[PDB]
RNA sequence: GGAUAGUGGCCUACCAUGGUUUCAACGGGUAACGGGGAAUAAGGGUUCGAUUCCGGAGAGGGAGCCUGAGAAACGGCUACCACAUCCAAGGAAGGCAGCAGGCGCGCAAAUUACCCAAUCCUAAUUCAGGGAGGUAGUGACAAUAAAUAACGAUACAGGGCCCAUUCGGGUCUUGUAAUUGGAAUGAGUACAAUGUAAAUACCUUAACGAGGAACAAUUGGAGGGCAAGUCUGGUGCCAGCAGCC
């Protein structure tokens, strides 16, 4: 069955030289090689088959810093939205969701995440200035008496009378 | 208040769809239609009824 | 750079297509000679639309115009030649009385009950469609093939289907399989 | 294979390059179709030209079998065939072998590489060599 | 007689005479005037994308006594305050708040619908996701 | 008199004060390239026309120039303007409104595929080249045709008419069936053949391919115009419906 899968054509192989990309003919069945033309679309690493089935193949320190992000510029939800989402795309280890807040909380391990995406939301496929937030809290409430004094309920309609315990 | 969007709509009961085999349809359809209007007489009383309410 | 191909539609729905005076005799005739749509119908009443205008503008002027009498002599022929339009009438008045019959009954999904092969205009479209009919020499799939007063002369059965030989049939094969196969 | 009753049609011969030039219909009851091979050398003992000299292209079925109707050329000899009927053709008969070759790109990009090399290159080639040596 | 001139050579007076009273025409005047395009919050467009920033509670007129949940919608490429209306019911929730919701017309060419004043447009499509086929329960809307 | 290949205020020195204009000059806007045409309709007419054909303008905005018969050429250069690449910090390399493909933009618009096999063009020229072009992929922009189903036998209910042997048969019918039966091909499979530069597409046809639980066809309405409930349950000027009333 199809979970994840597409069925897209290569574009081009190529070898990367220090940024200086030069176009390949084709690869052999070793050594690592750069790929463009069939990325697109993309949520996680992961490989290429071309057979049916086709059988094929954790890190230190998990992400623990949660910043929300909200952009100056009014007109920018679908700006945001881009940058949010190939920051994603260009970030392997990177766990941003919406959360309670829904401003895509921005993960990572460690505060040198937060220095690297400073200037990443600055100058790039964000390009949009923006302000940080102090992380969301999710804070319950419970009891641990039994209600030592009766309660009561008042309406408009004063005749429903209601008295219960906790 | 604004929070009542489609306030009866939540008070509506749930009423789930009944069993039938499909009408045939294309000529099919048109046969069907010829064979209980015209030369049926079932209804013809008054106005040529054809979706009369229980009387 | 490419030539562009020429198209037009066959058919023009009405100004009012919301009224009870003309639906009722609509559904009688689809269910009458067994048409599955009836865009095919609005087509036909296209069909009687360009003659008459075409007829309409030929008597505008008198009588003996080389064109007019051309126009006349070879639209009257088409009609004859088809059979929409019978054979001792040829004075350019009959081409404008024709209605929406006379160009539907020559359809070949009557033509095939007429010669009383089908047993209805229903079980005709289940011969047709299903190519179990060959209105010429070669089999055909059209049921508004448009008869030229030739094919009653010509009509047969289809060569590789039932009732014209040279096949016991598909199913029918199949039925065998399975009644030898329960035999043994 | 039942009367398949082969026949020609609208025969017309020109000696500007010694071809007779026909269209052939053929009726075959009870036959899917007719193939390649065995359509050629069927014109061979009708014509007594040869079995592989004649051509035949395009034959489109008509709707419901039966028949098909297309062009077919019959040529004087072989050796005229060779350098009168273009290589495209011979392939799918046989008589010739398609050269083997890779997409129009990789023309395009050796045509371009050539280009922009000015010379031969015998002479570039090794004072380029030795200065990336040194 | 009977007011326009009838003369074989006076077909100029006329006609500058048809070019003055065609000029009170509804359709003649703001078609070339642009008041679809200098006036109108859509630029001559069917549709339009915009952003939601709130929502509003606007009444309606006599003799209805109902609020119709209108929101209010900013453009992109014009950029002026624009009001919206829910075209069906529970879909209020849906365009709460900070949703690429996209505009289109009600049918009459430029006024109010109808017992609902201060409105000229509706919404159709939130984020990509259109409204009624979420009405249907055919397709999701994505939160974020 | 100069320049042009040419006539000409195209330009130059002199002379005359003139030329057009309410018969709409001149200036402004054009969501204005024009035409051949398209939509709409008895007729008249209105709107649109960037878009396959013809004639014009542009290669980001101007200006200048060689070669060349033919250029103010930008897939040829020179300088500026606003972008903009590589720097081993001296410098060098460019203008996708060409074929694909990307971003921003927008209600709005496809593949970085195959081939010169076709219709042609270019060169020294039959042979070579051409994202001119053709083929294929996406594609519910628009056009044509056309599946999703029919036919027998039993149980009711009928119309002419035969006996006038009682309300008995009803011999020919047309429909409803918690009735059953055979024949029938198509979609999808494709052995094979034709197709095509190779294929992928069409038709033909070995063979696999319905009994409805199945091989499932939807978009809206049922007060009026606008034909389609005085049916059932829920809400009760609230939700709401409604292009109008």
């Amino acid at each position: 069955k199809k979970d994840d899968l597409f069925i897209k054509a290569i574009q081009r192989v190529v070898l990367m030289m220090g940024r200086f990309v030069e176009p390949i003919d084709d690869c052999p069945a070793g050594n690592i090689i750069g790929l463009v033309g069939i990325d697109q679309f993309l949520l996680k690493t992961g490989t290429l088959t071309t057979s049916e089935t086709a059988h094929n193949m954790k890190f230190s320190v998990s992400p623990v810093v949660q910043v929300a992000v909200e952009v100056k510029n009014a007109n920018d939800l679908p700006k945001l939205v881009e940058g949010l989402k190939r920051l994603s795309k260009s970030d392997p280890c990177v766990l941003t969701y919406m959360s309670e807040s829904g401003e895509h909380i921005v993960a990572g391990t460690g505060e040198l995440h937060l220095e690297i995406c400073l200037q990443d939301l600055e100058h790039d496929h964000a390009g949009v200035p923006l302000k940080i937030s102090p992380p969301v809290v999710a804070y319950r409430e419970t009891v641990e008496s039994e209600s030592s004094q009766t309660a009561l309920s008042k309406s408009p309609n004063k005749h429903n009378r209601i008295y219960l315990k906790a | 208040s604004l929070a009542r969007a489609g306030k009866v709509k939540s008070q509506t009961p749930k009423v789930e769809k009944t069993e039938k085999p499909k009408k045939p349809k294309g000529r099919a359809y048109k046969r069907l239609l010829y064979t209980r209007r015209f030369v049926n007489v079932t209804l013809v009383n008054g106005k040529r009824r054809m979706n009369p309410g229980p009387s | 750079p490419r030539a562009p191909r020429t198209y037009s539609k066959t058919y023009s729905t009405p100004k009012r297509p919301y009224e009870s005076s003309r639906l009722d005799a609509e559904l009688k005739l689809a269910g009458e000679f067994g048409l599955k749509n009836k865009k095919e119908i609005y087509r036909i009443s296209f069909q009687l639309s360009k003659i008459r205008r075409a007829a309409r503008d030929l008597l505008t002027r008198d009588e003996k115009d080389p064109k007019r009498l051309f126009e006349g002599n070879a639209l009257i022929r088409r009609l004859v030649r088809v059979g929409v339009l019978s054979e001792d009438k040829k004075k350019l008045d009959y081409v404008l009385a024709l209605k929406v019959e006379d160009f539907l009954e020559r359809r070949l999904q009557t033509q095939v009950y007429k010669l009383g092969l089908a047993k209805s205009v229903h079980h005709a479209r289940v011969l047709i469609t299903q190519r179990h009919i060959a209105v010429g020499k070669q089999i055909v799939n059209i049921p508004s093939f448009m008869v030229r007063l030739d094919s009653e002369k010509h009509i047969d059965f289809a060569p590789t289907s039932p009732f014209g030989g040279a096949r016991p049939g598909r199913v029918a094969r199949r039925n065998a399989a399975r009644k030898a196969e329960a035999s043994g | 294979s039942d009367a398949v009753t082969i026949r020609t049609r609208k025969v017309i011969s020109n000696p500007l390059l010694a071809r007779k030039q026909f269209v052939v219909d053929v009726l075959h009851p009870n036959r899917a179709n007719v193939s390649k091979d065995e359509l050629r050398e069927k014109l061979a003992e009708v014509y007594k030209a040869e079995k592989d000299a004649v051509s035949v292209f395009g034959f489109r079925t008509q709707f419901g079998g039966g028949k098909s109707v297309g062009f077919g050329l019959v040529y004087n000899s072989v050796a005229e065939a060779k350098k009168f009927e273009p290589t495209y053709r011979l392939v799918r008969y046989g008589l010739a072998e398609k050269v083997e070759k890779a997409s129009r790109q990789q023309r395009k990009q050796k045509k371009n590489r050539d280009k922009k090399i000015f010379g031969t290159g015998k002479r570039l080639a090794k004072k380029v060599a030795r200065r990336n040596a040194d | 007689g009977k007011g326009k001139p009838r003369g074989l050579n006076s077909a100029r007076k006329l006609r500058v005479h048809r070019r003055n009273n065609r000029w009170a025409e509804n359709n003649y005047k703001k078609r070339l005037l642009g008041t679809a395009f200098k006036s109108s919050p859509f630029g001559g467009s069917s549709h339009a994308k915009g952003i939601v920033l709130e929502k509003l509670g606007i009444e309606s007129k006599q003799p209805n006594s109902a609020i119709r949940k209108c929101v209010r919608v900013q453009l992109i490429k014009n950029g002026k305050k624009v009001t919206a209306f829910v075209p069906n019911d529970g879909c209020l929730n849906f365009v709460d708040e900070n949703d690429e919701v996209l505009l289109a017309g009600f049918g009459r060419k430029g006024k109010a619908k109808g017992d609902i004043p201060g409105v000229r447009f509706k919404v159709v499509k939130v984020s990509g996701v259109s409204l009624l086929a979420l009405w249907k329960e055919k397709k999701e809307k994505p939160r974020s």
